């Protein structure tokens, strides 16, 4: 399929006119260049496959940059840098959000990758042995890490990706894992009802999706035990959705964002630069 | 004889007219319906209370005046303490709805402006403080038949807790997208030299079969003057915009008590 | 279990695919869907409006 | 109790849930008895007044000794999630004398029964993970 | 295996069961039914709330005592209060019901007593002064769930504002007939050695298709002990008698704002 | 194969008593 | 050789089995068995209990 070939077309003089309608109805504007003028015939050829809505999404995007070292901990401070933990969400970065939020509704699988980087720490410590990573998907519920070494990553039945520093960057699949029949990427609402005379705290309460969602956690480590040589690791993580669904479009968003919700900032509101008239080419 | 301009409608007990209209709309080009058994999920045999809630139910009204920056509703918040639809809304854990939206504003061939009617599914407007995100208390996102009024400054809190309310600032809608682009969302335009009158119907539109009411509003309605109100003889006139809604093909289930939520 | 399908034309053929996994979640992306309808969008009007006709009669 | 321990396996659950109950006084004990659920959203049942306006039973004592309420599934979303939180919580199962227990001289004036909980065919789950029910020192 | 003493009883949400009945009553062998469209009067199309209202509701429980004279309720009255059923009904100018009626009343092998259960259309009952006749309050007629009781003996008032309630004499039926002949009306008995539970099915009865439920209870429930409770180890033993009944087959017209009726 | 789905059902004024059972048989 | 099976659906086709190895250990997971019969458990009984009937009679 093809966009919109021309027809050739000569003049009219009419009682039909095309040119004219009424916006107030809810309808766009719906005339074509043949109504309004003379056209000669134009083949088109070219196709809109590169904004299909897998085309669009077709992208694995940085979602989020972690934080993890190896070495000998001897403060608890120090100990917690050992291993990471991150409520999963694509809030943290701006790019893939915004396109997201072209849409109330979607739907999707979702392909993750991770890059996964070192450096040392100093240079008058020696080396340090090739690494490798455990990333821990932990579902709502499962028990979390509170070591590096402690009894959960046995992971026994959550899904766990062991990478060693220097393969290529891992990556699996993960299903459209919602538990309605699409993600909402905004709820406009709660997730409890506050009844009259209750004694429960109304004025810390939030509002939106940030009440009522939750993807889990991932958890990172390094498995090798500390070398001399202090090595701190950055891991990125990439999200793609594909077999992409979407519902609702919405006009995206023109200020940019101060945290998960679709609050904005008051030194941040002016998107427009001033033309200098009305007039101006 | 037919007219895109004149239109009846009857729903229950209830009949609007309309001589001025300008067509209506069926957002996203489909009708309300009732749940079928092979979208279904809660499993008890629904309440369908039919005429005695599905019918218009007429809001106050609210004046426009030449410095008036708009007004805002929730969908099924508005309706909440209207009749038979707000009682079986209240007696039920689970609910879902269509809804005709029928928005009038009449003048005279003298006056000019132009309102904006725009039906958002999943309505999200920003909070009105910076030392929190997502910051808004369920009396405020939920003022009922009142609605509320944008404004085109924002002023946020000194204090967290005196914030917690939405920022409904105009030109960002009240959310972070310019409101030239609110056009993609389903809507009319009452221009008062065209049309006296906007209708909206709207499906039931979630991400969900069927939702706790009391907890989600499923759409907003939003009334935004595109060109100001003028009037040569009294600039300082006002007009009223009167919003009457009726629910459709409603459906509930999950019996109980009575939901009474809190008021402060 | 192999798949035949047309390329995305270059600049001057078919290709083929064969799924691995027991999930489809794990399979590449979908085909292209040139599916649309901006009507429900551009045009959600009850009644009919042909272009040539007033808009409001 | 044993769907507890399986469900802690899962991320997510569906489905309707069974309630039965032995009443284990003597022979000579009758009575009647009102089983409720209530779906969530209001102000949770403390009388049977507000409790009788859900889902329930009025169970009588007799001879066939177990009584059996559904706690159907009634839900917003398509699956809750198996942990506590507010926007899947699952409502309020309740128990009160409809009539009272009577018995007759020489018996006993207090007994028990006995609560059994089961999934139905209908019910399902998703999404394994690791339990917090087992741990081991490191 | 099948048995007439055990039953079970679902409509709506809600379910009974009792493994001591005796039988069951259909009133005058009819099953209650919607209007039919060769019967109706009012011609606007009516609410039918099904499941929302056509469930069980049971009322709070009274006791039986060796010196009780019996209790009496009318109905709609005794549900006006009751969840949707309460509220369909005072939306509506016009309403009409059956009912399953469930009358639960536990005791011992070794206890003994007779309550005698009657379903009466047009229960009128006597006024309390001599002063007047047919005089008594809109409010001490419609007690609501908490009903009333009969008593043994017959002291109307001194003055005419003092005696507007019911003189309700158990042996005359509070209305001037012999007690012994309400078995014309429909009935069961709880015979505490026989069974523990009576239910009786009504249908719509009225000489109109329907009526204004606000002004017109169509039947009385009366429960009267035949036999006094007695018990040997301690005569001063009381058991609870509860009555739950379910609307059926109910139909509303006529919708406007809420009736809400006085109460002193 | 799917887990069970639910059949339309209205009330009942019967015999049949489903609700009621006896698990000192071991079901 | 190569087996050809319904995947597992995800978000909105077949896929391509081939064994490798001569020991039937070495092989993937089986593949899903929804067999059933929960009555072993919950329902052991040795006479016939119809749910509508007593169950002691
Ligand atoms: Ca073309
Ligand atoms: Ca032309
Ligand atoms: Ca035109
Ligand atoms: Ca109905
Ligand atoms: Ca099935
Ligand atoms: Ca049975
Ligand atoms: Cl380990
Ligand atoms: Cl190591
Ligand atoms: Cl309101
Ligand atoms: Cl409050
Ligand atoms: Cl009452
Ligand atoms: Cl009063």
């Amino acid at each position: 399929p093809t966009a919109q070939s021309t027809p050739l077309t000569s003049g009219v003089n009419s009682q039909e006119v095309p040119a004219l309608t009424a916006v107030e109805t809810g309808a766009s504007g719906q005339a074509v260049p043949s109504d309004v003028i003379e056209t000669r015939h134009v083949v088109n050829y070219k196709t809109r496959s590169e904004s299909t809505l897998e085309s669009f999404f077709g992208r694995s995007a940085c979602v989020t940059i972690l934080e993890v070292e190896n070495f000998n901990a001897t403060t608890d401070a120090d100990r917690k840098k050992q291993f990471t933990t991150w409520a999963i969400t694509y809030t943290d970065t701006v790019q893939l959000r915004r396109k997201l939020e072209f849409f109330t509704y979607s739907r999707f699988d979702l392909e993750m990758t991770f890059v996964i980087t070192e450096r040392y720490y100093a240079s008058n410590t020696g080396h340090a042995r090739n690494q490798v990573y455990q990333l821990m998907y932990i579902p709502p519920g499962a028990p979390r890490p509170t070591a590096w070494d402690d009894y959960t990553w046995q992971s026994s039945s959550n899904p766990s990706v062991f990478y060693t520093y220097g393969s290529a960057p891992p990556r699996m699949s993960i299903p459209y894992v919602g538990i309605a029949n699409a993600y909402s990427h905004f709820y406009d609402g709660f997730a409890r009802v506050p009844l009259k005379d209750e004694t429960v705290d109304s004025g810390d309460t939030y509002y939106g999706l940030v009440t009522i969602n939750d993807f889990g956690t991932l958890a990172v480590r390094v498995v090798n035990e500390y070398n001399p040589a202090r090595i701190t690791s950055k891991i990125r993580v990439y999200m793609k959705p594909k077999h992409v669904r979407c519902w609702c479009p919405r006009p995206p968003r023109a200020v940019p964002y101060r945290g998960e919700g679709v609050d904005f900032k008051q030194d941040s509101i002016t998107p427009l630069t001033a033309v200098e008239n009305i007039n101006t080419f | 004889g037919y007219s895109d301009r004149v239109r009846q409608i009857t729903l229950g007990n209830s009949t609007i007219t309309t001589q001025e209209a300008a067509n209506a709309v069926v957002a996203y080009g489909e009708w309300p319906s009732y749940l079928d058994d092979k979208e279904a999920n809660p499993i008890d045999a629904p309440t369908e209370p039919d005429v005695s809630s599905n019918r218009f139910y007429t809001l106050d009204s609210v004046q426009w005046k030449s410095t008036s920056r708009g007004w805002w509703w929730k969908l099924p918040d508005a309706l909440k303490d209207m009749g038979m639809f707000g009682q079986n809304m209240y007696y039920h854990y689970l609910g879902r709805s269509g809804y005709t939206v029928h928005v009038q504003c009449n003048a005279s061939k003298f006056h000019q402006g132009a309102l904006g009617v725009f039906a958002i599914p999943e309505y999200v407007m920003a909070c009105n403080t910076e030392a929190k995100t997502s910051y808004v208390s369920y009396v405020n996102a939920n003022p009922g038949e009142k609605g509320g009024v944008f404004d085109n400054a924002y002023n946020p809190s000194a204090e967290a807790s005196e914030g917690r309310k939405f920022a409904a600032l105009d030109y960002l809608l009240g959310c972070g997208v310019l409101a030239g682009n609110a056009f993609v969302y389903p809507h009319q335009i009452i221009n008062l030299r065209t049309n006296n009158s906007a209708t909206l119907v709207l499906p039931y539109v979630n991400s969900l079969a069927i939702d706790c009411m009391a907890k989600h509003n499923n759409w907003g309605l939003v009334i935004l003057p595109l060109c100001k109100l003028d009037y040569a003889p009294n600039s300082s006139t006002e007009i009223p915009i009167t919003v009457t809604i009726a629910p459709m093909f409603t459906e509930f289930n999950g019996l109980r008590n009575i939901t009474v939520p809190a008021t402060q | 279990g192999a798949q035949v399908s047309s390329q995305k034309v270059g600049a001057h053929v078919n290709y083929t695919t064969i799924n691995y996994y027991k999930d489809s979640a794990s399979n590449a992306a979908s085909k292209l869907d040139f599916s649309q309808d901006p009507s429900k969008f551009t045009e959600p009007v009850k009644d009919i409006m042909i272009k040539t006709a007033p808009a409001l009669n | 109790t044993m769907l507890g321990e399986i469900l802690n396996y899962y991320t997510h659950w569906t489905g309707s849930l069974r309630f039965t109950f032995l009443f284990c006084g003597s022979m000579m004990a009758t009575g009647k008895i009102l089983l409720s659920y209530s779906p969530p959203g209001a102000k949770p049942p403390t009388t049977r007044k507000d409790a009788m306006l859900g889902t329930h039973i009025i169970w009588d004592l007799g001879l066939q000794s177990s009584c059996t309420m559904l706690a159907p599934w009634i839900s917003n979303t398509v699956y809750r999630r198996c942990i506590k939180d507010d926007f899947t919580e699952g409502g309020y199962i309740t128990c009160f004398y409809q009539t009272r227990i009577v018995v007759p001289s020489g018996t006993p004036t207090s007994m028990f029964m006995l609560a059994f909980v089961s999934a139905c065919p209908d019910f399902s789950v998703r999404l394994l993970r690791d339990t917090n029910h087992i741990s081991q020192r490191t």
